[PDB]
């Protein structure tokens, strides 16, 4: 929005490494971890004056 | 002279068979299941001859 002072993107690294699977084998699990980044918002403003006679 | 029915030999048993549980995970399943007995009761040992060696 214009009214705003920062855009966030967040990225997302995954991991997990799969196994060989056995019935009675425990299970391998997979995670995520998150980072974020900010960058500022810049305004920028311009204008018109008109007269009638102009 | 009793009262009690004369039963020289009895099996008391509490139940035959029963369905105890089943529990569900990820890559197997359990079931378990029980019985209950009170084993043999005698209650004339007079009113028996056992015999070993025939």
């Amino acid at each position: 929005s214009w009214e705003d002072q920062e855009i966030v993107q967040g990225i997302v690294e995954p991991a997990g490494t799969a196994v060989e699977y056995g019935d009675h084998t425990n299970i391998p699990l997979t995670s995520w971890n998150a980072n974020f980044e900010r960058r500022t918002i810049v305004r920028g403003e311009l204008g018109m004056m008109v007269g009638t006679l102009e | 002279g009793s009262t009690d029915g004369g039963s020289v030999f009895s099996q008391l048993v509490q139940s035959k068979f029963i369905t105890l549980g089943v529990e569900k995970r990820a890559k197997s399943y359990v079931e378990d299941f029980s019985n209950g007995t009170a084993g043999a009761l005698c209650k004339r040992p007079w009113a028996v001859v056992r015999y070993l060696g025939i």
